[PDB]
């Protein structure tokens, strides 16, 4: 384990939770 | 002016059903996306700890032996105080923090056994170079409940029971804990 | 009415609205599993580890043996959980995870044996300075599909069978496990 | 004199003043006894390691053995500098500092004696490859209070005695140290 | 007026050829501070890592030993897919990526040769204690063009062949490979 | 009017002395919140080291073995350049620098000693499992003015002496020092 | 003309300006080399390590063995690249760098040998119990300017012989080499 | 020994060498 | 190796390649 690798992980599920914002955010206007 | 309308009722009608179809088709690569995701998140949080427990101090503190030594540390809330067998297979986070109880890694060398101790609680194993070794026992050896199975002039001993001088019990010399029994056969 | 074309040309501007970034979430989501399993295969890339795995687990965990000691390790998505026979060498990536699965070391210390166990799992094995140890058999040794042999004094069969007390076996002392047999002319 | 009524209502409100904030920085101080204090015990919190001592500094320090080495290391305030007996596992929070003691290590590799020496603080001991090592004995074996022993055709009594030339010691190679007597039966 | 010019021309003359002297020797501490300075840059760069080969695996992955243990790591573009020998010296980097192909570290334990394995890959030596080990073999034990060397009635062994079982082989235990031939003289 | 006086005079006299007791119960928690405080800056200073001494070079450098292997390292101002002796116990910082002189760590392997070397500095000597080994002494066995004690047909060896071939002393194989003698009673 | 006045005195003021400022140029390089060379000065100063080579590479480069492993390792300006005899304990700053040269291990394992080799360069040692090894030779046993014994039944001599099958070794076994002869008394 | 365990000692004889010159400072003005 | 070893190499071939720029200026436009 690296400090690189642990800052790779922190920001895929970071770009992820802002995408899973917008996603039930996409979802709920178009009913 | 019929036409004009039928012309919008089948691009509504036309592109519901494209709707419709791309609702489901995306929300099926979210159940793709999802399960798939939080099985990255397990692959983050960082991996466990073995090693075996010397004895009980009486806090929330535990003698353990793990990575080649013998070391003190915690007990989380959620594993018994005290209530951990005498010498068991234990885990350990990162921080190396106590989380659960085990078994009896039975695997190890095997050595003869000459006497236990004054206080019934240590033992003077032979090995396989004729040495002279101190072990302590884990529980399964020493709890009331263990029988004396008659003698051996009427034979089958594949069944626990007290620990007979000459016995062959199996041991893992660096951490100091014996483990079990085991039969003879000739 | 001239209300009914006036409600349509609305409706239909409406779905084409939903419908232009509909087509675009699966584009972005459909890239994000471009990259995450992307990035599942970027684990098993060098520079990566190896040793010897005690046992399975149900939540996608498992007790490897590296570096010489023990450990719970989580594993990959890549993964067939339970198509994991116990003891095989597996793999793993710098801060520990599996990743491959591959056969069996075979090189090493050569124990012959003195019998298997009332476990069948197990057996007593003895090496070289009559050191006798316990180590477990990995399956191709207790998988039932083997062959009841016949004697060996109408020549050399050594073709996979059923262990038999006088073979020679080859262990990882420092782990707990054989891995196959081997023949011994006299 | 209307001055003297004005000359003490200032010196009044001269010790009211400083009366105010000295009832305070007691109030700050106190606190920092209690928070100094509280780190103090703030280091015997495991995670926690352990290992033997060599000999008594002077200047709160010591002469301990722990992963191999030798390591005069600082001890705390908790602690007290003269009890400390020779050769006694000691304990140690991660930066090496100790913060209990301990008991006596009592497993591992038994040795038998050859005679004491001139030192009577050293001792030969000859292990299992006719190996004979030169230990230092913990104070449990040279206090004065110990027996003379009378001899043993009248059976086996073992009591704390005084070291007799073809007794059994534990030992811990590797530290330098004894660490108690043992019966060996006929 | 003469004068005048003559006090020019000489100074002229005289600033010139200090200047071309100047010139040249301030070159001569720029070949000096350059090549002196290279040689600083390079013991800047991180230095080099030898490793044991074990298999080849059919990426660009290979199998090697190194410090202690058995690890598989990627090649550099500038070597060779498959023209690596089994089991050869190789050499690593930092971040243990493999350069360089080397030879056969002719140096360690020996030991005699008991059988050849089932599949011409792996054999049954016995060490100095006499302990039975298995290990696989490097190439130059091997590869077809090998001769048979006819009898042993007429003697000279001191050129290469096929490893009659008797032989004197070279090994690194812990590796797991034999690394070349050797004589019994008389 | 003289009550009025009065109820000052008693005010101030009774605020004084209770300002004299605050200031005194004051200093002492000074007195103990810094003799305290000193002690965790203490616990703040890192940990010393001990190794053994090899040869003495010429500039301020030394040979030390210490955290298993060999090491030349510098020695601070405080201490005599060359007059500490050949191999004694010496102590070390954090960033390795030698502060202290010490003894002779006379605990660990025992040989017998069959002839001193060529250059009156090394010496063979057979282990305990027949080995043959090569050490280099440490002053206080070759320090100009020493006994040959006349010979052994009148016996008590207790006393110093130069080293006789068939002698006991005390070796620490992996380092390479001898450390003293030793009587074979009868 | 009182044009060329004009001219000159320009040329002068030309050469005056550039001659200004080279004598400065060089005393700025002037002061770098005497700050490089500071600065590989500065490699040498301890704290520093040990430990054998293996082997001479052509580009200031070479084979060490430290910490157990082999390392092609950068080495210093300092040094005298092909004046680097094969087997020469060896020194080395925190990032391993070789800085000054030494002699000969001149301590540890003892140990016969059976005979040369084609090589010459390679030899079979045999250790304690019968453990028959391959090790290098360090140069002072193979070079030219050695006499050829005469035999060792008109008395002892030790003085610098070439290498006869009988004779003692000391031996790193670690590393694989020989290091000097060694008088046996009978 | 670690990177938060040094930043933890050099903070609390910090507010020390703080309250030692304030210390100093309550102690001569009230003599 | 150290973090500030590492950081003492790349300031001295940076004072020295801003030397060398100003170095080949100087026997540039002295010809």
């Amino acid at each position: 384990s690296t400090a690189a690798g642990q800052e790779r992980r922190e920001k895929l599920t970071e770009e992820t939770d802002d995408l899973l914002d917008e996603i039930d955010d996409v979802l709920e206007e178009n009913a | 002016s019929a036409r004009d309308i039928h012309q919008l009722e089948a691009r509504i009608d036309s592109l519901a059903a494209r709707n419709s179809k791309l609702m489901e088709t995306l929300k099926e690569a979210r159940q793709q996306l999802l399960a798939l995701r939080e099985e990255v998140d397990r692959l983050g949080q960082p991996p466990s700890g073995y090693g075996v427990l010397l004895a009980t101090h009486d806090d929330d503190t535990v003698d353990v032996f793990t990575s080649g030594r013998k070391m003190r540390l915690t007990c989380s809330p959620n594993i018994d105080a005290a209530s951990l067998k005498k010498g068991q297979t234990v885990r350990l986070n990162e921080a190396l923090t106590v989380v659960e109880a085990g078994t009896f890694e039975a695997v190890g060398e095997i050595s003869t056994l000459r006497e236990i101790l004054a206080d019934g609680h240590r033992a003077l194993v032979v090995g396989h170079a004729d040495e002279e070794r101190v072990v302590w026992l884990a529980d399964p050896l020493i709890a009331e409940d263990l029988p004396d199975g008659l003698p051996e002039a009427l034979n089958d001993d594949t069944r626990p029971r007290k620990l007979r001088p000459g016995d062959s019990l199996l041991v893992d010399t660096k951490a100091g804990y014996a483990f079990e029994r085991i039969p003879l056969v000739p």
